[PDB]
RNA sequence: GAUUAGGCUAAUUAUGUAAUUAGCCUAAUCC
RNA sequence: GAUUAGGCUAAUUAUGUAAUUAGCCUAAUCC
């Protein structure tokens, strides 16, 4: 064509540019060499034999496309559904300097796990024989917002030293979640010319000892593992990268960040700035858009916890409508209007935020609404309300636990991910001042047909007898509860609720 | 700051083969699905009357060549990146490369699946004649 | 033992030592391990898993015995004989910087052929998983004698393109001199830290295309080759390292120099280092010791070399005896009072420097003696003066012609290995300004039993006939004195000398 | 500058592993002549009641046994050269390596000459009994 | 230090105008 | 930045003294 581009820039300070037979492209010709037809003529003069030129590396774009080579720059629509291997981050530049001018080095790379990597400055240099990745001159860029990467310069480490941290920190992470590996990014120019230096592409693999998708190539090996098998390799294979800038952003990261979130806040380094794009990405894909038609692949034991968690809501309720006999039932979020309980004869209403069903009302809970509902029992199983009625049962999943279905957030908030994307709000403490936690316990009424638990209510244990009919159903119920509460969830009843009332029914 | 050196129409295949772990094959796979192979190479004037080897020191083109840069057909130079020699030395840059007329549309694609011959230097298959 | 070495020093920055398990000496785990029964203890503290630390490689000893494996230091009296291996050698280093304080890498290599190479700084990091050899961040030592070393600290190659530059520079000097590589070198720490970078040792091997001694090493190949075999090879095999600082000299390597040479001066580089070195070796062995007992092996030319210089000695000293009717004959340095040419009646005496025979002389020639010979002739027939008299023959080497028994001296001369090393001073054409240049002819007269030339002295030519007996032995001597000229010898005649007299003759 | 950390009397042996084709051959040629074998490696102070195990992550010593940590008894990390792993990764550091009470003179050259079983991870011929 | 957009100047090419290249200024983002 | 030699200080070990290690200063050589 006729548009050029500072890709492959030559950065020298010569005043002369190279031979015919040195130069790689027409353009970097001397001019003394052209002609009128777009040719160059193999003039008698000497030559600069030994040179060094310094290259630039940005300007990279992984556009093309080849049959049996991945898309890594994926869409917005494909990230949704890699949520799981989203990492974010962000890499801080030096700029080249002394024998060389017009091109930027990566100093820091920070990734959203909080581990910031160190690297020598390091470039492209053109020789007389072919091409060198060589430590060059470097200085950090002038400012105060960048006077902290001043000592940085000395505390560089080498890059084949840094590849194999960087697999093993991604591997460490991302082992029992994903088979990919997504780097979230903010404005990915300099990001990608960085990810140069550590990632490999090309047509998706197999790894060697297993049948899980590759992510990282081993160079000495020349072989592709996945990020269990990934010992001792130094590149990333066929990670995706996703660019939050161009999800309709204006300003730069940090006011886009601190309009939405106020718990990511600390010193400027890369690890900070990945964790806030990781964040914004979070909040763009989940709070601003709520899509509920994707479905996520279970990784884990999450049938088994839901059972477990219809189980003891069973149970719950059924103990907390028997016990002061409410006759009145306010169920807040449900979108079906089907009762868990029904042994005890109540009345129900149903209330949802986004009701599929004419039955069900689209109420939306704020503070005021304590006075309506204050002649029955409200429920606010797995409904996020910043402040709980005096009358209500409710179950929060607690976002401080971390597991493979709950990954950070937004605003302290938490990604959970179960057959759905929800994102739950932080869990403060506060919001539950006007209830009590709801103690460990067991009710049944079911006909019988050693164990000993005092807050097993049982008609056997009401004379201190047990039978193998509850015996195993207590252990059962046992091993759900623990289930549930070891997952993250927790359980709040009101003030008034206590166990030896149940004696009496 | 610095002098630029390539064509934006250049820009995207270069990248990938930055990228890719075997290069040679990613763009002989880019130009077999309909890619454009690269252009910017340095082609030099010549009188036609030369001995028709494939690598020279100064330009050796007959009737049926045309002579270009060594620098400009070799990939590893134009995408400046490692070289797959033992010794790193790249064997085209600072000589001169001969390339069949027939085979001008692609001379990076053509020294990529071509090599010459040992005793003679002339092109397997295209000036060789060890039968 | 209890005495440390700065061999394998930690050049890193920690402040601590490393745990047990990844320490590599005892001496090097952190005290808070140790006990006092010299034994370490495994705690529950954390360990800082990712680490490099660089590892310094001065302080390299050679001085093992193991038998079947070739010593490599050698001594002054083997260096003697194998004083056609031998290439100067220094190198000018660069100091580690930043993340590494405490060793030094070679920056620039230099060798008596005049070659310099200029490399990255490339050293030993010690990580986690073990070891690696790559590039670390160098900056040039301070000081004005180094500001040369600032520009090349961005100049350099990788060091497999340099080992294999090394080995062909090195095959290309010594192919038809010997089967050996001899490093001379002064100071010889850094040189041998250097030399760990592009040399291998074992026991002595054969070369794998013939029954030459096996000098370079491939490591692709895994092959052993000599010189004329070596093309492609990567590191010098089994080389010998001469220390010439042990030799008895005080001072820096420049005041030794220069007190005995004055032609081996410029700028301040490696090769020049490596010149002045080679140079004050030469004359430490050549000059300032004579030991004429050591043989050497002819490697060429040599026996067929000698016969015709007799050759060429008897026409040369009978036609000037002849020309000019001289009864007087003074032969300088003959060391076994033998005349060459008897058939005119002349009177003969003898003289040499340092003779083993009671009828000849010790006189030490100088200026003076010029009218105390003015009666005869005056031979000197490879003799060194700076003076030659009006009535001499004189045979005298060109220095300035270098072959495969002239090797490079010391002040400007030359040593000449026949048999024996002659250090012979350098051929100054000023010294012959009281002689002529002899021109070429032949004289004989034997008896006889087409060929034209106008210097055949013959009793045929005198009527322009020509004879097979003479016509043979004309070209016989045309190849003696062709050879003898292009050896090097230069002959002088006393300027009253002309070819017509031997006619009468 | 920085922190010394090998004793004048292992430099011989050490200079000459830097310098050989084969460091295994010099060093097991070195310690047959009568040259010493290396010194100063990290013994460990074990309560000798222990599975008994080659290499392990933590002490594992049985009353015939002797424990060492794993990066002082590896000849390519004492001598800080390339480990013959292509991966170029040892075998030894970072974990501990047990040594039969009976061959605790030269320790390197043991771990030398000898390998663990694949199966059992016990010393072949010094507690593996795969028969 | 890098790119994107806008403005100005100069050069080349093409047919008063357009495209590209090079330089300067402003704004945004990145460093 | 490296080593060697000398001096001073401190610590450890051994039996007033000796050795080793660590730091500072002087000189020489290397960079
Ligand atoms: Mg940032
Ligand atoms: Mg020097
Ligand atoms: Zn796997
Ligand atoms: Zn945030
Ligand atoms: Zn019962
Ligand atoms: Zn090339
Ligand atoms: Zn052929
Ligand atoms: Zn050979
Ligand atoms: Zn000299
Ligand atoms: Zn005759
Ligand atoms: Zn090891
Ligand atoms: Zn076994």
């Amino acid at each position: 064509s006729q548009i050029v581009t500072g890709l492959f820039k030559d950065c020298s300070r010569e005043t002369s540019g190279l031979s015919p037979a040195y130069a790689p492209t027409y353009v970097s010709v001397d001019d003394k060499y052209k002609t009128s037809d777009e040719l160059c003529v193999n003039l008698n003069l000497p030559a600069n034999v030994p040179y060094s030129r310094v290259i630039s590396r940005m300007g990279f774009k992984l556009d093309a496309t080849v049959p049996g080579y991945p898309k890594l720059f994926i869409t917005r629509e494909e990230a949704v559904r890699q949520v799981r291997s989203w990492i974010g981050f962000d890499v801080e530049g030096a700029h080249a300097s002394r024998n060389a001018c017009g091109t930027n080095v990566p100093l820091q790379l920070g990734f959203s796990t909080g581990v910031n990597f160190v690297v020598q400055p390091v470039g492209v240099v053109d020789t007389e024989w072919g091409n060198m990745l060589t430590g060059i001159a470097a200085r950090p860029p002038p400012g105060e917002q960048f006077k902290h990467l001043v000592p940085l310069m000395h505390k560089g480490a080498a890059w084949p030293i840094v590849r194999r941290r960087i697999v093993q920190m991604l591997s460490d992470t991302l082992d029992k979640l994903s088979d990919y590996c997504t780097f979230v990014c903010w404005a990915h120019g300099f990001a990608l010319t960085s990810a140069s230096y550590f990632c490999k592409i090309g047509k998706e693999q197999k790894c060697c000892m297993c049948n899980r998708r590759a992510a990282a190539y081993s160079s000495p090996l020349q072989s592709y593992a996945c990020w269990t098998h990934s010992c001792g390799y130094d590149y990333v294979y066929n990670p995706f990268f996703v660019d939050v800038q161009q999800w309709g952003y204006v300003g730069n990261l940090a006011t886009n960040h601190d309009r939405y979130c106020s718990v990511h806040q600390g010193a400027h380094v890369a690890s900070n700035d990945a964790i806030m794009t990781r964040c914004l990405a979070i909040h763009s894909c989940f709070i601003e858009r709520v899509d509920w038609d994707i479905e996520y692949p279970y990784i884990s034991h999450e049938k088994k916890l839901n059972s477990c968690c219809r189980i003891v809501e069973r149970n719950v309720v059924r103990a907390a409508l028997l016990a002061g006999s409410f006759d009145k039932v306010y169920d807040i979020g449900n979108p079906k209007g089907i009762p868990i309980v029904d042994d005890p004869v109540v009345d129900w209403h149903y209330f949802d935020a986004q009701p599929l069903t004419r039955k069900v009302q689209q109420l939306f809970y704020t503070e005021d609404m304590a006075s309506r509902f204050a002649d029955g029992l409200c429920l606010f199983w797995n409904c996020n309300v910043p402040k709980y009625p005096n009358n209500a049962i409710v179950c929060r999943f607690d976002t401080r636990v971390h597991s493979e279905f709950n990954l950070p957030g937004c605003d302290g908030g938490s990604l959970y991910v179960n057959k759905h994307a929800f994102h739950t709000p932080a869990y403060d403490v506060s919001a539950f001042r006007d209830l009590k936690p709801l103690p460990f316990f067991y009710y049944s009424t079911t006909p019988c047909e050693p164990l000993k638990s005092a807050v097993c209510i049982t008609a056997c244990n009401l004379g201190g007898a047990v039978c193998r009919k509850h015996a195993t159903e207590y252990r059962e119920y046992m091993e759900a509860y623990n289930l549930v509460s070891a997952s993250g969830f927790r359980l709040w009843c009101y003030k008034t609720f206590d166990i030896y009332n149940l004696w009496s029914t | 700051a610095g002098s630029n050196t390539e064509f934006a129409s250049n820009s995207s295949v270069l990248s990938l083969v930055n990228f890719t772990v075997d290069p040679q094959k990613a763009y002989l796979d880019f130009v077999n699905a309909g890619g454009a192979p690269l252009t910017n190479c340095v082609k030099m004037l010549t009188p036609k009357t030369g001995t028709g080897i494939a690598i020279s020191v100064k330009p050796e083109s007959t009737a049926d060549q045309e002579t270009y840069g060594g620098a400009s057909v070799c990939l590893y130079c134009r995408a400046h990146i490692e070289h797959p020699d033992v010794s790193g030395v790249c064997k085209y840059k600072g000589k001169f490369v001969q390339i069949p007329a027939q085979c001008v549309r692609d001379p990076v694609g053509f020294c990529l699946s071509n090599t010459p011959c040992n005793v003679c230097q002339y092109w397997i298959g295209y000036g060789c004649n060890c039968d």
